[PDB]
This record gives C-alpha cells, structure tokens and sequence, in this order.
C-alpha cells in the first residue's frame, strides 16, 4: 500500500508555452507568470488549504532582474499562499524544475512537511540565456571553455554516436507533429492552464494552446536549414534544437497520508529519484547515468517502464540517449508521445517538472503504470524521476 | 442614435455593442465641465435603460482623449461652501460609479492624453486599451489638490499602493510603455489599430472569455495588502 | 545510538571573511573561491573519497555573472570532485547556505546518497546586492515595495519591539569585541581555512584572519554614525548592520553509517530542521517561527539548548528575536560567543552554513551538547537547524 510518508502528486498545470521572440508572454513578467499559474492550480484543488504549503520550491536559472532574489517567494507572496509559508528557488540549470520536485519529496519523506508546491519558471524573452555571463578563465584550466556552448556539446555526442542530419531532422518533424496531434485531440487540455496573453497586434486575450508548435515542419524544410553551431560540416541546426520558450510549470505535492485524509485520487506516486554527472563536453549523455541510478533505486528494469518523457535538448543528443537506454526501437510506442521540447520549447527553470508533469498525463491517458522522466543538464549532469500510477 | 449630445454621442455598433464617444463640438479638446458631466449622466442613463446594449466602448473624436477642465471653472468651484462643493463632487462621482456598475463590459479606448478627470473616467471602465503614443496621468497635486473623481480610490486598487502614491504625488504624465508595466492599461496598440483592439476585446468580454466582472471587483473592495504591509507601505510613503 | 541514515557533519571550513570594498578577495572570483575552499576541506579529511560526493549543493543569491549558471557545478569541476558527481545551487536569499545543508541531509536520510558536500558563496564585491534588480510593480498590489529594503524592515521590527539606538550600538560593539577576542585566542583557527589574498598595495599573501572585524569600535564611535535608512528619526545605522563581505563557507556531510565505516568522529549530528514565513515588513522576526518549528521537531525546549548562533542581520532585529525566544538574559552566556555578522560580515550565499559551522565549534570548545543555528530571511522567511555533539 501507500506508506504515510510516500510522495504523492496531487495535480500538474503548465502555462501555454509561448515564443520568446514577440510571443504571447512578451508583456508578462516571470514572477506574475509563476504566481499566477500557482494560484490557478490551487484553485482547481480546493480541498488543499494553501495555508498548509510548507514550502514553495521553484526552479529558475537566470536568477537576475525579474528572476532574481528567490523568485519562489516573490511568487508565493502574490498568491493565496500565506506569508507563514516558506519558499526557495532551486537551480540545477536545465534540471532545476525537477530537482525542486525531489527536494520537496525528500522533505515530505523525512517528516519536515506535509504539503509542498513545486514548479519552475523561465522567461527567456526578458532574461536571455546569454544575459549576464562572465566566463571564468580558470575554467579552461580544468575543462573546455567550449563545453559551455550547449550546441557544440550536441555536435560531439552526435558524432561519437553517429547521428545523421537526416536522423535528426526526422526526429524534429516527429516532435512537432506528435505535439500538434496531441494539441488537437485535446490531450493537453487537462494539463494546460489558460492564461492571458497578447497576440501579434497586442490584443489581450486568453491562450490555451502552444505557439511554439510548428505543424508545417517537414524533412524538406528542415533540410534547408544551415548548421547553427558548426559552420563547416555541422549536423545540429536551429530546427533540431529546443525552442527559446517563455513558460512556467507547476505542481502540488503532499504525503500519501495527508492525501488519504483529504481524500483525493493521486495523479501519480514518486518511486525513485536520482542525479548523475558526466563530462561537460558530452553533457547530452547525462540521462543514461541518472536513469540507471534511478531505476536501480526503483528496483525496476528499463523494460518495466510503460512510458518515457525525455526532454528534447537536441536531436543529436536525445537519440543517443534512447539508443544507449535500449528503448529507441520502442520510441513511437512509449517515448515523448505528446511531442517534446523541439516543438514545446525548453524554458530552463520550467522544463524540469514540465516533462515530469506531461509524463503523468500520458500515463493517465494510455493506462500506464510506471513512467520515467529524465533529462540532460548543462556542464555535465543528469536527473530522472520514476513515478507510478496507482 | 441611442444618444446625441453636444459633447457625447452614444452610437450603436455591431453585435449590440455600443460606442460612447467624447466629441465636444466647437472646442478643440475634451474636458469635464458642467455640460460634459451632465451629458455623460444622460448618456449612461440611456445605456442603463436600453435593455439591448450588451457592450460599451469609450472613445474620443479628438486628438486627445480627455484633458482637464478650464482652470477657470476650478477657481469657481473651490469658492463654493464646503457642504456645496462636496455635494457637487458626490453627484459627479455617482455618474462615474454608475457607469462602473453597468451590467455590461466597458472598455476605455485611450487614443490620446487623458489627464485628471480624463484618466479618472477610464479608471471607471473595466478594461483599457491605450495608443502607443498616448499618455495618462493625475496632475492634481500641481494645483494643490489630488484626484477628485475617484482617482485616489481606483488607482491604488488597480496598479498598487506604492505605484498609486508615486503617480499621484508626482502628477507626472506616464507614457504607454510604463503605463502597461504597472497595469494601468490592459493592452497597448497603435493609433491605427486602436479601434480594432477595443472592439475585439469587448467581444471577448461579452463572450465570457474574459471575466470582466472579476476584473472590476478589485476596485470595489478593500486593498489587498496585509495590515503590516499597509503601515509599512504607507508610513514610508509619508516619510 | 546513531541510525545508519542519520545526517553527520564531518567537518566545517570557511574562508577569511574579507572587505568587499578593496579587500583581500577583490581579485578572487566567487567560483575559484568556492572551488578552492572545497578542495582544501576535502584535503583535510582524506578518508573520504571525493568520488563519493553524490551531490555538491552550494548556496548563492545573486546568481548572475560569476555566480550564474549553477555555480555549484562550476566549482565542483575545478575540484578533485569527479565529473560523475552532481551539483545544484540553492537560493533562499540569506538562508540559502543553510537550506543546502537541509536539502542534502534530507537526501541522505531518504537513501538517495551517502556523502554530500554543502556550502555557500557570495562575492558582493563583484556582484553588488543591488546589481540587476527589476522591481515588479505588481508587488505593490499584494505587499509593500518598501518591505524590500532590508534596512527598513529592521527599523519597523525595532520600533514595534522598542529597541533603542543605545541598545543596538551596544550589541554592535559586542559582536566586534567577541569576534576579535575569539580571533586572538585562535578559537577560529580550527574553522578558518588559510587562503591567498591581496593586501592594500596588492601584494599576494596568505590570510588566516578576518578583515571585517574592527576592534576599535566603541559606543562613542557608533554614536557618531547617522541613520543609514531612516533620515529623520532613525535607529538602525551602518554600524549596527552586517558588513558587505566577500566570503564562502563549506561543509562535508554524510550518513552516520558511512561515517561509522570510514571511522571518524562526527563534528555534530543534525537533529531537526525547519523553515517558516513571516510578513515581508517584519522579516527580521523570522527566526522565532522557524526556531519553534525546529525545536518541536527536535523534541526539545529552548532551555535544553546549550549554545546559539543567530545570524546578526541587524541589531534592531537580532535583539527582538533573542527576547521573544526568551534567551536574551542568557546572551553573553550562550549566544554568538565568537561574534556575529556585525563583525564577521554577511555574505548571503555563505552566511547560512557559516553560522551553522561556527556554532559547531563553539560546542566543541565549551563542551556543548545541543546547538541552534537560526536566521531571518529577506521578504519574510526563517530557517534554523538543531545539531547535537555526540
Ligand atoms: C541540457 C538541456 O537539457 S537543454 C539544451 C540547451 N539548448 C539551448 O540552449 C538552445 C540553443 N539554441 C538557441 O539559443 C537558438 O535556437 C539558436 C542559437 C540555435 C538559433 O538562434 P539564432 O542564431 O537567432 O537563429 P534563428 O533561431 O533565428 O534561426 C532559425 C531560422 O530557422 C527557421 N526555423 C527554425 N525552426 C524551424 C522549423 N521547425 N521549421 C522550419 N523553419 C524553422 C526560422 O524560421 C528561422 O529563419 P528566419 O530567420 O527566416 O525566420
Ligand atoms: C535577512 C538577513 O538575514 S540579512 C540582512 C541584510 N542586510 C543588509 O542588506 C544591509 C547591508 N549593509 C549595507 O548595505 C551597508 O552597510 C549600508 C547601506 C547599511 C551602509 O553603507 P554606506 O552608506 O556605504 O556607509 P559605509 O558602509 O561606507 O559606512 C559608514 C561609516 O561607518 C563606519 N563604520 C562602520 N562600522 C563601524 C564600526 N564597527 N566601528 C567604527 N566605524 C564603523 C565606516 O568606517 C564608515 O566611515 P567612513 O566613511 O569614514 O569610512
């Protein structure tokens, strides 16, 4: 059964991923985006008292300007979450959002809380991924300064694993299509939380879809693209890469016991968590080391998992992962069924729980039992979670 | 047309929506004098009584939206006995408050400058779409007074205490860019596509897409700030 | 006895707090400062294999420029810590460093790790506390924009609790005095880790003391100071406030079992952890709510604790805390014995574990049993830990 201290997910809600370049969130702050998302998610589950939120753990990378000074609290203050509650912003680069989920869980398990709210935000339109970056010369002494440029780290993993430009563009058109497909069939309605935004002309209106998705993507169009990172002989292009997206994800978590008391069916139950490190140069390979550690803790075999949600950092990196994980042949059958970051974007601070959330829905929709959400991280890291519907 | 005055004309539009436009005939601007007010009073009563109206829009047929009244009239009014002045402003505010209580989504189409009463009028409506070149402000303190038409009431509940004080105490004019950043205006557009943006928003408000009833509520109830935060925010503002 | 999953502190090491305005760290980066400190602390305890560092949790607030992009990993990469290990940067404003300790502990307890390295850095000389700050107008709607200016939040708590300018300045001269005292008697030798720095002229040399400490402080000199925050009628001045310090703290933590195996005497054993929220205006009152929660979990009474280490954010705030905690009368007997942030500085990202570390030494020196490290946080938060020597 469920032990009183097990980590139960009560709900998951994400904002409609928008284009950073003059998109639907161009006039919306990162904080007001997060504070909002959280407010709405809570309103859906009224049986949970916001006053019980032991701690608001939010994930955010470029913690400067709007995203500076523990944005977790800045958001919690503009919510129905009392001042009595706490708040902390976790940063583990791309995996920030997912580490938050872990941190809270661990808290719930150790008996230092009962109801936490974890999420993540990242407004790349207002805080460019290259804003305020001071390269430390002393890094070149112990590592490669080039290992920083995420695109190149995809290039290397691609070559070492021999991923062709064709293979990549193909996976790209797949993400877009599958994403679009799921959007239409409203497979995203349950997780997407409507939100005020502004169209081209700047007209205020509500969005319930993802601007990022580009259904007009074809091998013929992605072939025209030029290497975005390696000029002379590049494979990774702007088309097989994740999109610069302004977005936020949210989740309500609590012990299994508290969940039992309030009486409400879990969206899933975390069974294991893990993180791992890899060389900065081949950071895209992070998922495999972390996945293994996670499964071993879960006491399962990669074959026991029904659905997978691997964040699509790069095509040249996502593919090798699946391959080495020995699930590439099972892709279209159980991998990123609702599309990935190539079509949904990759809002650093957000992505973490985002895929972890979407993964739960894919399970609730196709009757899954065990799901796996994993993703590579910058500078060489990996993180994955293993949930179970029950 | 639903209403036809010398300063205000309530013309009917599509889908039962209606446009209330400020076009003071004979002058070059728009100001809240005895006439303007008395007409807006009638204009509202017409709408409020017309059970066909489903949406209201507030526009201006001049280069500016609505500037301040003739300084001349000010001198006059402030000469009246206290009990009379207050009684005069109470009636004036009711005109706005009533327009604020219309069981119909209202949008202010700020095309140009909107100072004092001009801005206070907009503060009454639910949503607000401003032109990218327009400006809005409450230059009351420059005359030794402060917002009289519910300015010190709506502004704080719309943009926030700290901002409301920063806007009123300075009476500075605020540009479109900073106007949306503090949420004084909901949407910003260009002079040529303003009318479109307004008309569009209304339809969405009517369609139920946007909860106009929930957006108005905030300036009908007490401030959001805590008790500690009030004292904190206020005592510092005073200091 | 010690359960296999108990959180044991193996060691604590901090850098010589330096003056941000042309101090000893003026030419030292935040990363290289952290990566260094960590390297040295590990070298002291050779029995612990750096390869076992499951995760490097570092605390840092102004995560931009040097301190941007998960500085936790940036440091771990320039250490003997393998690439296989992970790393995350925790931000909870002032309490960041202490939250890191908690996160790891929780990890060790839940069985998702065995040996973690937690610390915190904050180079305020290179990343001013007011650098890259975009005030959100929408905040004024739910709270007071003024609650941001930390100094004013001290002013308010001071008035509400009637703390006099005399009382503050007095507590100030106390911190400097006791800090200097402890420095001399080498009561800081064990925790301070020598480090290359540059004196006035810019001569490269090693520092093993704290520049921040100013022994020439007297009620007569602090009386001359002028209100730093409230012009007409101020009580909080630049003298009763913490110093802008460039510093970093480090700690090695691991399960009690792993500690048993490797065979090494614990520096202390975490017994409880907690966080709490308070109104942004009176954020300085955060310690009391958190301390209560912490003790309640520890199953102890404020009277069972032998020594306390309360971070000295402001005199006007530290005093009320002690009072309401009902330990003010026990101050000089068991409170900030080696001085506080008023004399040692307050490097946001660092302070957290810093006081937590110093507290352990005060116990190891005066034969203490249970210690309490607590501190207020910005925007209204509190955090405290309760260790035990055994
Ligand atoms: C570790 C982890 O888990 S996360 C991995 C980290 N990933 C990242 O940081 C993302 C890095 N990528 C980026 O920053 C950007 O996308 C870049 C650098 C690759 C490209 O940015 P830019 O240099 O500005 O070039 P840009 O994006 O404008 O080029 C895209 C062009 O291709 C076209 N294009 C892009 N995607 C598609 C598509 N799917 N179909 C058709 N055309 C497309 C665009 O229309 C555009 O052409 P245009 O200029 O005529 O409009
Ligand atoms: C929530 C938490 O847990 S943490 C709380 C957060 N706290 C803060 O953010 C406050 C941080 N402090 C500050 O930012 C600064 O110290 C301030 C704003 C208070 C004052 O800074 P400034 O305006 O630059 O004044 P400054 O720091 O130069 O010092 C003022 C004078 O007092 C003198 N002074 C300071 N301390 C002492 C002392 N102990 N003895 C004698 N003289 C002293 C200085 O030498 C200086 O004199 P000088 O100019 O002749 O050299």
């Amino acid at each position: 059964s469920l032990n009183p201290r097990d980590v139960v997910i009560v709900d998951f809600g994400r904002t409609p991923m928008g284009r950073s370049k003059g998109g639907m969130h161009r006039n919306t702050r990162a904080e007001d985006m997060s504070a909002h998302l959280i407010s709405k998610v809570l309103e859906r589950n009224s049986k949970v008292d916001p006053g019980e939120v032991e701690d608001v753990i939010w994930g955010c990378v470029n913690q400067t300007l709007e995203q500076g000074w523990n944005i977790a609290r800045m958001a919690s203050l503009m919510t129905q979450i009392p001042h009595t509650s706490a708040a902390q912003t976790v940063s583990r680069l791309c995996g920030s959002s997912m580490s938050a989920l872990h941190t809270a869980a661990q808290a719930i398990m150790t008996g230092n809380g009962d109801v936490f709210v974890v999420g993540g935000v990242e407004h790349m339109g207002h805080v460019s991924m290259m804003h305020g970056v001071d390269p430390n010369p002393h890094m070149s002494l112990y590592a490669a300064k080039a290992s920083g440029m995420m695109g190149l780290t995809a290039e290397m993993l691609g070559k070492m694993h021999g991923i062709s430009r064709e293979q990549q563009d193909a996976f790209a058109v797949r993400s877009h299509q599958l994403a679009h497909k799921a959007t239409v069939e409203g497979k995203f309605k349950d997780e997407i939380i409507p939100m005020q935004g502004y169209d081209e002309n700047g007209f205020l209106k509500i969005f319930d879809y993802d601007e990022t998705i580009r259904p007009d993507t074809t091998l013929e169009s992605l072939a025209a693209l030029k290497p975005a990172f390696n000029p002379k002989g590049g494979t990774v292009t702007a088309g097989t890469s994740s999109q610069i997206t302004d977005g936020a994800s949210c989740m309500i978590v609590m012990s299994a016991q508290r969940a039992k008391d309030l009486g409400l069916e879990p969206l899933a139950v975390i069974r294991s968590m893990a993180v791992a490190g890899v060389d900065p140069a081949i950071m895209g390979y992070g998922p495999v080391p972390a996945t293994q550690k996670a499964l071993k803790r879960a006491g399962l075999n990669m074959a026991d998992i029904d659905f997978i949600e691997l964040n699509e950092a790069f095509a040249a990196q996502a593919l090798p992962v699946l391959k080495d994980l020995k699930v590439l042949d099972k892709m279209n059958e159980k991998v990123n069924l609702h599309g990935g970051a190539i079509a949904l974007g990759h809002p650093f601070g957000c992505s973490g729980a985002r895929i972890s959330g979407t993964l739960l829905n894919v399970m609730k929709q196709n009757g899954g039992t065990f799901g796996l959400s994993t993703m590579c991280i910058g500078l060489g890291q990996g993180i994955a979670t293993v949930f179970e519907r029950v | 047309m639903i209403y036809e005055g010398k300063a205000i004309t309530v013309t009917a539009l599509e889908s039962g929506i209606v446009e209330l436009k400020f076009d003071l005939k004979g002058e070059s601007v728009n100001k809240f004098n005895r006439l303007t007010l008395n007409e807006l009073r009638q204009a509202v009563d017409a709408i409020k009584a017309d059970a066909s109206v489903k949406g209201v829009i507030v526009s201006s047929g001049k280069d500016v939206f609505i500037v301040g009244a003739d300084i001349t009239e000010f001198v006059e009014n402030f000469k009246l006995p206290d009990a009379e002045l207050i009684a005069g402003n109470l009636e004036a505010n009711k005109i706005f408050s009533d327009f604020e209580d219309l069981n119909v989504p209202t949008v202010a189409a700020i095309n140009g400058i909107a100072l004092g009463g001009g801005l206070e009028m907009c503060l009454a409506a639910d949503f607000r779409v401003m032109a990218d070149s327009a400006k809005i402000g409450l230059p009351e303190v420059k005359l030794g007074i402060y917002p009289g038409f519910g300015g010190t009431v709506r502004l704080p509940r719309l943009i926030g205490v700290d901002n409301a004080v920063e806007w009123i105490a300075s009476g500075k004019e605020n540009r479109a860019e900073d106007a949306l950043k503090v949420s004084a205006v909901d949407a910003v557009v260009t002079a040529d596509k303003l009318g479109a943006a307004a008309l569009d928003l209304i339809k969405r408000a009517i369609s139920g897409e946007l909860d106009y009833k929930a957006k108005r509520q905030p300036k009908l109830e007490k401030l959001k700030l805590n008790a500690i935060e009030q004292m904190m925010a206020f005592e510092t503002a005073k200091g």
